[PDB]
């Protein structure tokens, strides 16, 4: 039993060739060294320290080189010889990853076994080309009602995911994940998700209550959950982004589309920063590295559409940035902001106001404007954003006690209804099929017959009253995906036959 | 100087030292070039560190370097190409093109180091733009031999204002104009692209009126700032040696502020206040000089800014204010209330509006128009907190004519028909200056205000009327 | 009768904000002098860090 | 290791060594310099190249001549673990402060551990009480739970942490450690007495706690590895026992705090704010040392210390990560005669949902927040105006916003002589229930005096009759 495993171990271990460099270890500790030597040197390349530690190196010098350490820093001691692997940094990328924990550097750490492998790949592939690429059109949805009402999400987009830490950052994303399982049952793979989240930073527990929620679900099956846990190394934090795109690019390359979740890039950059001054090379603004942009702009234009000579693939990317305290004009912040092409600001305190999954439609934006929203979707959230930024407008008026008269007051009255449309319980999946019926009502103004504390009795009602009589209503939604002529009719009058209540 | 070889020391990431043999080094500001299994690898000069140890900036992707990895010296600096031929090709750092056109037809090359026009050549701006864009028009006039600038925060619709200018004026004129792309997505480039081939404005058969250079953000730092200086150089061969106007576009310009600020930092300089470069100054106006009206033709930019948060305290966008005559603000809010543009005009200034450069008439109206709608702001605080109170029929009055004049700032753009599916018009300058004066003399104070919604001239506010009353 | 007094409790309650409200124009100014200052100090942090490497 | 040198350099507490033999060193060594203070027991931390180390040094640096012999140990530092660990207090090198002399072991563990891996995970979703109104019903502790809590000292964490010491411990009755981080030496003692007094400590038997205590007068490095020292404790408990364990630390800040001195000296740069470039990597490492296994589990109620009371600042904010529930405290709230002064609305937990402490829990804990959140937008308006200038509405939440502010206060048991009014403790079901009785307006009609402190429902009408004579 153990006798079998140590002695298969003894085989599969020893007996070395003729090295071709070599260099002497001199500074070392704190997960950091200095070597001197090495001429055979590459950056990025992977060398291998005699006490069982891998290094990569980022720092050449025609002095010292500087590889960093991946391993515990307490095996390594000084004077001991490096010998170069002689391959950069790569992972094996293949469809044995399927609901299954890695790791940084692509082995798994949840046990299950050795992965399937089906070809290599490396974690610096970089953007494609204009030519190979095509424009995204690709409807996606994150089970909130609000986000996709509100905001453009596409498949093939980058959007920014910003605000305060530990205000549900994760837990935004996870009913995102829980949705993407409506669209990898269906049979074409044209819709499959195989979702890739990252985790950087956080505690090994916050992970597998993670692993345990999705698997409850039923929707740990088309999952990569990749982890770099905050003790883990300063370079594997680093290397955790990396290596997650290129695992996202093989779903990319075979022409079927999958989403990544960089959660948080903020201690990407922390875990860089130490790096960086422990190669003691200049930083940028706030301590935090010159080449921070580089990393994460370089990264981030490789979750891309397609065009119909190569796979039309599409990986969708979701970056997520905790603002300490808040600040939106720090450096780290700043950057990634200027990259993203749309931002789904959450904001603290609106979460206490009762409005969870809290946003902020003003710190939300698109810059180039609606074209990833479902068809039908657009049609009914037609003036739900003209609506709501002017609520806040007459709402800040209204309150003071002065004097109003019925037209300001109709945005009063209106606003309050259409807030309160918008809450949804966290780890809730939804369907177009059942966010068309209720945009129409909150624009067409049948929700202002209803009380504001039954505005939530009324909507789980609604959808209840269609799968009795008005089942045909939601079908057509379903099967072709927008509203003609007779569908708002047939809506119209599906709205009034259940008001009440 | 002349092609020697030397030997790498030292990388640093983009930042890469090399040790030429002994009396023998480049002189600053060349193009060496390194061969690699990644193109040709190619590295700007910046500094000399004494024995013959050059510090370079990388202009092509850094991975497997050795040292001791030959490096040649051209002899001279990165030479780009330029050409009436070069327009509707694309062009970047190295001059290649990314959507794989492979080797550009070149009929003459240059350096991107071309030092500024002198004082004597200089001439006084006199030849009008027209944009053709009515709240444009009438609060900030544009004239072309100018340098306009597109101050706005994230998200703002940057890219859709240069996509309906592009698409209009380029066509309209017989100039060419250079678009510019310094560290942006390639979700945009890819649009902006496809968006532009459509229109007519880039074909394939003829001559494209827009070139394009695209630069991209996943490139490295050092090889994003040199593209803006790629594309001005085309735009001064127009302007020299063809003898033809240009009608310049940069898009977004902080990219190429923050690039400098990042190189600084990498190089051992010293970062000023707010974390931004000691060399600010003096990059922006390198550029902004060269873009100038000459007795050899004119150069016409419109340049895309990012403003942190709607910041102006912030340095990096305060320095840059100063380059930039006849400014525009893109507030956030405007776009989201309905009205396209996203321009707020009370924040815009020029420097172009004098009254005898676009006449008497268009100084005086608009100079009402900015007093009308500014007192509607300033009872808006008095409404909030009063009420009803301290109010008279003049200002009544004053808020009604600002109300159907604020509604009266949108003019939907073909370039939008993909975001809200309303398609373009066209509005004269004569004819924007006519139809607002219309309206404040209280002729038209009769048609609602959202009959002067989505609407061009005066024609349109009549139309707008029956469609409500139908 | 009931209008005199109505503009009387007008009067009473914008002359008592103008008093409350000069109470927190007091508070934030200390505030804002102190948070201006914090940054300049921060700043210099900066420039020690840089120089250092 | 039979490895010797000489000491070149003794700058502040992180003395510099320089062997004069060729076999090579290893990181995380410990050397000892004979010295007139008995020994000195240094770690080394970095090799510098050419045998040059650089150690960190626990105690005292009055005494250390330059070109003084050392000989090098050879490997880290061992403290000593077991059930006869019970009813001692040991210092960083295990030396008793309690002085009923040497500490008794069967096994003896490197201070450092290497944590827990993604295959050794278990979860939890158990309810843990308390018993304080404001900690239940807002922010649920669990069983196996990592709390946070914040805001400055001498302003109620000692006493804050041991009520939380006479609840839980008591309620539990199994093995327990305290581990006092740069404690203040005044305070310890009155622990030590409190113990004692209240049954935990028995030392003519075996406690139900072990200790372990390094005080803020100690030199930076011993202040540092205070902290390790106790979680090796812990995990002893964890493991080789097989149960579930509790651990108190006030203040956890002071990691932080030492590493940071410490890192000037090293050879590392610092980040801006001062803090040291390592804290990432530290907080990592100790965070996941208190983890669940699937062998115990050790609930841990960690107290930091905040300067300036900022959370914008770096080591606070990079620890929020890692902690499941957090309860803010801020000073103000403390001032205003409102004990426990935790914020409402500034408190969070990853246990309180609509399933996970039950449905009833949640709408009234929502409500709570959503009432005191509008009187919070509202708080210039009431002061600059009146409070009947306001619409009507709102004055309904304003007047409902009041009671609950009033009601929050529940006297501590542990420090009922100097709030000057007896020690309550209330169940999660009787908090529940109380909190539910508020909001449905049962016993909203009464004076705001009469829910000034005192604990749940059933106390305010006792004091209304009080007030009436």
């Amino acid at each position: 039993e153990v006798s079998s495993i140590l002695e298969e171990r003894i085989k599969g271990v020893s007996d070395e060739a003729n090295l071709n460099e070599t260099g002497r270890v001199l500074a070392v500790g704190d997960g950091i060294a200095r070597v001197f030597g090495l001429n055979n040197i590459q950056a990025e390349e992977l060398v291998e320290f005699s006490s069982g530690v891998k290094g990569m190196a980022l720092n050449l010098e025609p002095g010292q080189v500087g590889i960093v350490l991946f391993g515990s820093d307490r095996l390594v001691k000084e004077g001991e010889l490096v010998k170069r692997t002689g391959n950069i940094v790569d992972v094996p990328v293949g469809p044995g990853l399927l609901g299954r924990v890695v790791d940084a550097l692509g082995n798994p750490i949840d046990g299950k076994g050795p992965i399937d492998a089906a070809g290599r790949s490396r974690a610096q592939v970089k953007a494609p080309g204009i030519l190979p690429r095509r424009s995204v059109h690709e409807p996606v949805q994150t089970g909130l009602k609000a986000v996709d009402a509100l905001v453009p999400i596409g498949r093939g987009q980058r959007e920014l995911i910003i605000g305060d830490r530990q205000t549900g950052k994760t837990a935004v994303a996870l009913d995102t994940i829980l949705n993407q399982k409506r669209w990898n049952n269906g049979s074409d793979e044209s819709k499959k998700l195989y979702c890739v989240y990252v985790a950087v930073g956080q505690k090994r527990s916050t992970v597998a209550q993670l692993v345990q929620t999705l698997e409850q679900h039923d929707a740990m099956k088309y999952s990569i959950i990749v982890a770099a846990t905050a003790s883990e190394a300063a370079p594997l934090q680093y290397l955790a982004p990396f290596t997650a795109a290129s695992i996202g690019e093989w779903f990319r390359d075979n022409g079927k589309h999958a989403l990544i979740v960089y959660d948080d890039l903020s201690k990407q950059a922390v875990a860089y920063r130490q790096l960086s001054l422990l190669l003691r090379r200049p930083p940028g603004r706030e301590a935090y590295p010159g080449d921070v942009f580089y990393l994460h702009s370089r990264l981030l234009e490789r979750a891309a559409k397609l065009s119909e000579k190569e796979g039309s693939g599409s990986l969708t990317a979701l970056p997520v940035i905790e603002t300490q305290g808040g600040d939106v004009s720090a450096y780290i912040p700043t950057n990634v902001i200027s990259i993203t092409d749309g931002q789904i600001f959450l904001e603290a305190e609106l979460f206490y106001k009762g409005i969870r999954p809290a946003i902020n439609v003003g710190l939300s934006v698109s810059r180039v404007g609606s074209a990833a929203q479902v068809k039908a979707l657009k049609q009914v959230a037609g003036s739900l954003k003209l609506f709501l930024a002017q609520y806040r407008e007459v709402a800040a008026f209204a309150q003071f006690g002065s004097d109003l008269d019925a037209s300001t007051k109709q945005t009063l009255v209106r606003g309050e209804r259409l807030t309160q449309l918008l809450k949804q319980n966290q780890y809730s999946p939804l369907a177009t099929e059942e966010q068309v019926p209720l945009i129409y009502a909150g624009v067409n103004g049948h929700l202002d017959g209803i009380e504001l504390s039954r505005i939530g009795e009324f909507e789980s009602s609604f959808l209840s009253y269609l799968k009795s009589n008005h089942n045909e209503l939601l079908t057509e939604i379903r099967e072709k995906g927008e509203l003609s002529k007779e569908l708002l009719a047939s809506l119209k009058s599906a709205t009034e036959s259940f008001v009440a209540t | 100087s002349t092609p020697i070889t030397g030997k790498v020391t030292a990388v640093i990431g983009a930042i890469v030292d090399v040790h030429f043999e002994q009396s023998e080094l480049p002189a600053i500001l060349n193009a060496l070039e390194i061969k690699t299994p990644q193109g040709k690898l190619v590295l700007e000069v910046a500094q000399h560190l004494g024995e013959n140890t050059v510090r370079t900036i990388a202009m092509d992707g850094t991975e497997g370097l050795v040292r001791g990895e030959k490096v040649l010296d051209t002899g001279g600096p990165i030479s780009v190409p330029v050409g009436r031929e070069t327009l509707g090709r694309i062009i970047n750092v190295i001059g290649e093109p990314i959507d794989e056109r492979g080797p550009i037809k070149s009929k003459l090359r240059k350096p991107i180091h071309a030092d500024p026009p002198s004082f004597a050549e200089q001439s006084t701006s006199a030849e009008i733009l027209e944009t053709g864009i009515k709240v444009v028009d009438l609060l900030a006039p544009y004239a072309r031999g100018g340098k306009i600038g597109l101050f706005g925060g994230a998200g703002v619709g940057k890219t859709v204002f240069i996509q309906e200018l592009i698409n209009n004026i380029a066509k309209a004129h017989g100039g060419f104009s250079v678009f510019t792309g310094v560290g942006e997505r390639t979700r945009e480039g890819n649009d902006l692209y496809r968006e532009m081939k459509e229109t007519g404005v880039i074909n394939l058969e003829g001559e494209s009126k827009v070139a394009l250079v695209f630069g991209q953000m996943n490139e490295p730092p050092g090889a994003r700032a040199r593209v803006a200086l790629t594309g001005l150089t085309i735009a001064e061969y127009f302007r020299d040696e063809e003898g033809q106007d240009v009608l310049l576009f940069i898009d977004n310009i902080f990219r190429f502020t923050q690039a400098g600020s990042e190189v600084s930092a990498l190089l051992g300089r010293i970062p000023s206040a707010v974390g931004y470069q000691p060399t600010l100054a003096t990059d922006m106006g390198l550029l902004q000089e060269r873009i100038t009206t000459t007795k050899k033709g004119s150069v016409t930019s419109v340049q895309a800014v990012y403003v942190p948060a709607d910041d102006l305290t912030d340095p990096a966008p305060a320095t840059t204010f100063a380059h930039l005559d006849a400014t525009t603000v893109l507030s956030r809010g405007i776009s989201e209330l309905g009205i396209y543009p996203a321009v707020d005009p009370l924040d815009s200034k020029s420097r172009l509006l004098d009254a005898a450069v676009v006449g008497q008439e268009h100084y005086d109206v608009a100079s009402k128009v900015q007093e009308t709608l500014q007192t509607y702001k300033s009872l808006q605080d008095i409404i909030a907190i009063l009420g009803m109170d301290e109010l008279s029929e003049q200002d009544k009055l004053t808020v009604e004519r600002a109300r159907k004049i604020q509604r009266f700032l949108s003019q939907p753009f073909a370039v939008a028909e993909v975001f809200t599916g309303i398609p373009g018009k066209l509005v004269r300058l004569k004819d924007t200056v006519a139809s607002f004066k219309a309206v404040l003399e209280g002729k038209y104070d009769n048609i609602p205000e959202h009959a002067f919604y989505m609407v061009g001239g005066i024609e349109d506010v009549v139309a707008k009327a029956e469609k409500l009353a139908a | 009768q009931g209008y005199a007094a109505e503009i009387s409790a007008r009067r009473n309650a914008m002359d008592n904000a103008s008093k409350n409200a000069g109470d927190m124009i007091n508070r934030y100014s200390i505030l804002y002098n102190r948070t201006r200052q914090a940054v300049i100090t921060n700043e210099l942090v900066d420039i020690i860090t840089g120089a250092s490497s």
